[PDB]
RNA sequence: ACCGAUAGUGAACCAGUACCGUGAGGGAAAGGUGAAAAGCACCCCGGAAGGGGAGUGAAAUAGAACCUGAAACCGUGUGCUUACAAGUAGUCAGAGCCCGUUAAUGGGUGAUGGCGUGCCUUUUGUAGAAUGAACCGGCGAGUUACGAUUUGAUGCAAGGUUAAGCAGUAAAUGUGGAGCCGUAGCGAAAGCGAGUCUGAAUAGGGCGUUUAGUAUUUGGUCGUAGACCCGAAACCAGGUGAU
RNA sequence: GAGGGUAGCGGAGAAAUUCCAAUCGAACCUGGAGAUAGCUGGUUCUCUCCGAAAUAGCUUUAGGGCUAGCCUCAAGUGAUGA
RNA sequence: UAACUUGGGAGUCAGAACAUGGGUGAUAAGGUCCGUGUUCGAAAGGGAAACAGCCCAGACCACCAGCUAAGGUCCCAAAAU
RNA sequence: GACAAUGGUAGGAGAGCGUUCUAAGGGCGUUGAAGCAUGAUCGUAAGGACAUGUGGAGCGCUUAGAAGUGAGAAUGCCGGUG
């Protein structure tokens, strides 16, 4: 029996075409252009996904630097103070308090200081 | 999913003055360029501007150090076949005070599309006088 | 293929000269009109298997059939002149489904001229049992002497 | 039933198909590898050698020759013989009956191979001379 | 358990026709209204083609360039956004504005920040300024026959098994025991035989004493046939040409 | 100018490898024929486990083969491995 | 925690840089030929501005969780003016 | 439950998706089949459903069998359009 195509090779390339709605020019309408355009989109965000934790990370730390110098001490000063006293609260909760509650964040830098 | 971020509608802006008396060139500029950019307020956001304004007095009688006078030289091109100029940092100061400290601060900030704004509330006066008396703006101390 | 299709001897043009794909004849695979690579041909299908093989693919036909029930034997059937509507009537008195396979001890020409217009129902002799057949049938009408028959000759 | 059939398990297996994509593992290149002799249509080398160094049969000599009038004979050994009853009389035309001779090709030898602990009578084209005591042993007589 | 208009004969249509060549010779593209022509009487714009009504028809965006009607590509209107900005055009984070779903921790757009030099082939090594593709659609490459070996399944078992032919529906089943494999090896051979050859001498040594196979079939590989597909410069034979 | 002759293993050449239907170190058409190509190019669906080599010998051999080394699957022996 | 034997199927025979012992060259070459290791080949992630072979380290998938290696803590740019 | 493993070119092994036809069984359809367009839906992947528009007559489901069975590249062939 002779199987001639139809109805399933264009079924397939137009799920590519609608996974590339929104894109400029060519990039959303041509099926060759388009499917290298989403081949990228997954390898990207595959990087960025792990990329995204190492960026937030580093802007918990950012504000925590800044409201620990109104005290009259670092950012390196004060971590390490809390881990003698051993507060185990973690970047994310101390930077939330540090904006919300700035009378609470005063509480714990004395702390530290106890703990030399 | 916690994290605070800032926008336009809840931003407060200020005003400081700073005088140029016995600093040193780099060490004034680098404390500046970490307050135009807002990196000592705790609700920091990097993609909005929570910067605040800067105005320094006495642009001139600001001191090198070693022998910076005439062996700093500042180089530029115009475009053209062969066309470069140079001026040393000794010229400069005295010819034009405001842009040797201008220059010197705005090549500490990102070249971006906010860095360029960020560097536009900038204020730099030869002299110990500024005409910015409308606003509110606090003597800061260098740290 | 390549050789059956008509024309093609000569070359479309030279190999080189021009900034053309080069090409030998105009009944090429990749061309339109052009021979089939590796098609269907004709050859046959069957084969064979051992005959101890065959005996044993029967009786367990026979003996499938026989556990769920759908076995019956009957007497001779001493029908005079083909009557579809009289086989009807026997078949309903023995309460038999809308597939049934009757066998007989040779070629009964009245019996084979009726039934065989009623659907569901095929008439098989005893030498020639197949295999198809017995799967395929819902239950299986016998004739005592062809129930013999089919125990002698069949192992 | 013709609408519920099962083969026997383990008795179907699907073919491999080469050069339908990168995911199957046999996609661009089919098993082939690159850039050689093997990796055309056409094959590559004879089955005994190509081109290259001397082949193995060409550097060994010939041994030996043929007898065009040779004989071989159907063997049956004293064991075989267990089959038939003491006290008859076994004739080649009774070996071949019985199923222990296949094909007659020259004649019937008997080898001494086993034990008889039998009491019959035997001929044949040729006998061993192990097996002509072991039939004489515990009685009986052989005929050529 | 053959094709269904790029398929099947080159030719489903008045095809060896158009057309190309002095000649021998080469060689296409083109199927579909509706059940029934009932193929739009009549009115309006023109010089006409075409269009808007009315009417026939279940349907006229079924109106003869007539069944459905994808993509490339070309035009009209709208919600969000854009004229200080250095871009493999995306991804992650993210205010503002406009909507409301297969009702789910929803959809459209995008001021700004971070990261980020297409795909395939061939190469020690390619963003490469090494090759290939203008774009979209269709077609386009490990197959079959006969033998060998190996693995799995199944029937019988010192036995296993048919070939041609005859009967039977071109039918899967009976008959057909010529034939083939195995049950015993060694030696160039005569020949001997669970033992044979070499050898003066089982003295030693080599190969045997496993002494469970055989018929069919799924899968892997090989051989003979073009043997995964496309591509030569050339050779031979028979003819056509001094417009 | 008109009517004619010489045909490809051949013709014609005041001789240049010049011409024989825009092509000639051997014309054009059809067949052997799907010639041969150790050479370039191409080879179409998706997941899971394991995972190299660019070395030695020989070769009318050097960008090609064969045997060995290294990889994978199944069945076996059982401390023989580092 | 692997080695050995018998069977089915392969690919490979153009290698490169770095450290070390040599030949050759000129105690030249990103030169060429050998011995001994690592990496690339067939390896993404972090550092060296960018930079296959150098240093650290081997990605089953998801999280806006913690401690470390190589290299670092004035601003670009996270951490000691 | 407890532990251990899961980067990969050439290449070896296994389990699967989808298309066309056939046998048997069982279904849908002018109160609307295939095909075509849209949608914010489902599974670990190839992929599977439902609703709405057009469409006007055929088509799925289960177990088996067979193969002209899957397209982005060959200065590929044919048609259309920049």
């Amino acid at each position: 029996p002779r199987v001639k195509g139809g109805t399933v090779t264009r079924a397939r390339r137009k799920k590519t075409i609608k996974l590339a709605k929104g894109y400029f020019g060519s990039k959303h309408t041509l099926y060759k252009v388009a499917k290298q355009q989403v081949m990228k989109s997954g390898q990207y965000a595959f990087r960025d996904r792990r990329q995204r934790k190492r960026d937030f990370r580093k802007l918990w730390i950012t504000r925590i630097n800044a409201a620990a110098r109104q005290h009259e001490m670092s950012y390196s000063r004060l971590m390490n103070g809390l881990k003698k006293a051993g507060i185990d609260i973690n970047r994310k909760m101390l930077s939330e308090i540090a904006i919300s509650d700035e009378k609470a964040f005063a509480q714990l830098v004395t702390k530290a200081k106890d703990a030399l | 999913r916690q994290t605070f971020m800032a926008n336009e509608s809840n931003i407060e802006r200020k005003w400081y003055v700073i005088d140029a008396e016995g600093q040193t060139l780099g060490r004034l500029s680098s404390e500046v360029a970490s307050i135009l950019r807002g990196k000592n307020k705790v609700t920091y956001t990097p993609h909005v501007d929570t910067g605040d304004y800067v105005i320094v007095i006495n642009a001139s009688k600001i001191e090198f150090t070693g022998n910076k006078e005439t062996d700093k030289v500042y180089y530029r091109h115009s475009n053209h076949p062969g066309g470069i100029k140079s001026i040393t940092a000794g010229e400069l100061r005295r010819t034009n005070p405001e842009r040797l400290i201008e220059n010197s601060i705005k090549g500490m900030l990102p070249s971006t599309r906010l860095g360029e704004k960020q560097g536009k509330k900038l204020f730099v006066y030869g002299g110990a006088e500024h005409p910015h008396a409308a606003q509110q703006p606090e003597n800061y101390e260098l740290r | 293929n390549r050789s059956a299709v008509s024309g093609g001897g000569r070359k479309p043009w030279k190999q080189k000269g021009t900034g053309r794909a080069r090409q030998g004849t105009i009944r090429a695979p990749q061309w339109r009109g052009g021979g089939i690579v590796f098609g269907p041909t004709p050859r046959s299908y069957a084969y064979k298997m051992p005959k101890k093989m065959r005996r044993l693919a029967l009786r367990s036909a026979l003996s499938f059939k026989v556990q769920e029930n759908g076995l019956t034997v009957v007497d001779a059937f001493n029908f005079e002149a083909p009557k579809t509507k009289e086989f009807k009537n026997v078949l309903s008195t023995l309460e038999q489904p809308k597939k049934v396979l009757v066998v007989t001890e040779n070629e009964d020409v009245n019996v084979e001229l009726s039934a065989r217009n009623i659907p569901g129902v095929q008439v098989t002799t005893a030498q020639g049992l197949n295999v198809l057949d017995i799967t395929n049938a819902d239950s299986l009408v016998i004739t005592e002497a062809a129930a013999k028959k089919v125990e002698e000759v069949l192992g | 039933k013709l609408h519920e059939l099962k083969p026997a398990e383990g008795s179907r297996k699907e073919r491999n198909r080469v050069g339908r994509g990168v995911a199957t593992g046999n996609g661009k290149t089919s098993g082939r590898g690159h850039k050689g002799q093997k990796a055309r249509s056409g094959g590559g080398v004879r089955p005994g050698f190509e081109g290259g160094q001397l082949p193995l049969f060409r550097r060994l000599p010939k041994r030996g020759f043929t007898n065009i009038n040779r004989k071989e004979y159907a063997i049956v050994n004293l064991d075989q013989l267990n089959k038939f009853e003491d006290g008859t009389e076994v004739t080649p035309a009774l070996l071949v009956e019985s199923g222990v001779v296949k094909n007659e090709k020259s004649g019937i030898k008997i080898l001494g191979n086993g034990s008889l602990d039998k009491k019959l009578t035997v001929k044949a084209h040729k006998f061993s001379a192990s097996a002509a005591e072991a039939i004489d042993a515990k009685g009986g007589a052989h005929e050529v």
